[PDB]
């Protein structure tokens, strides 16, 4: 009778590594596919309820697992940093994510994976 | 709350 138990509940496609530093330890977060929100709100795919994070900060769009996946900030305060080439990322921009590539969102460093490699 | 400024 749960709602979970109605539904197709679908397989991580990707995981963001958050490096260790000043927030706290590593941790990983699955991804899935469609729209992952990272940001301070509980509620948020990529939850990281630090004071310098965006309520709403950023977004993961995942979608196909053979297609890159695709970030936005959403006009976060701190912004998003990408460095393929180095450089803030503009709101609604799209940059379409390779594996192993390096992002920062504020001051907290994250590297994307896909789960075959 | 809002989202606190990153000082440089």
């Amino acid at each position: 009778q749960s709602s979970e138990s109605l539904r197709c509940n679908v397989e991580p496609v990707g995981r963001l590594h958050i490096f260790s530093g000043a927030h706290g330890p590593e941790k990983d977060f699955p991804l899935h596919l469609g729209k992952n929100v990272v940001g301070r709100m509980p509620d948020c795919s990529v939850a990281l309820p630090f004071p310098s994070i965006s309520k709403q900060h950023a977004e993961i769009e995942i979608l196909a697992w053979d297609k890159a996946p695709i970030l936005r900030d959403c006009g976060s305060l701190n912004g998003t940093q990408i460095l393929r080439p180095p450089k803030v990322l503009s709101p609604g921009v799209s940059h379409r994510l390779r594996d192993q590539e390096l992002i920062l969102f504020a001051d907290l460093l994250c590297q994307y994976h896909r789960l075959d490699v | 709350e809002d989202t606190q400024m990153i000082d440089w």
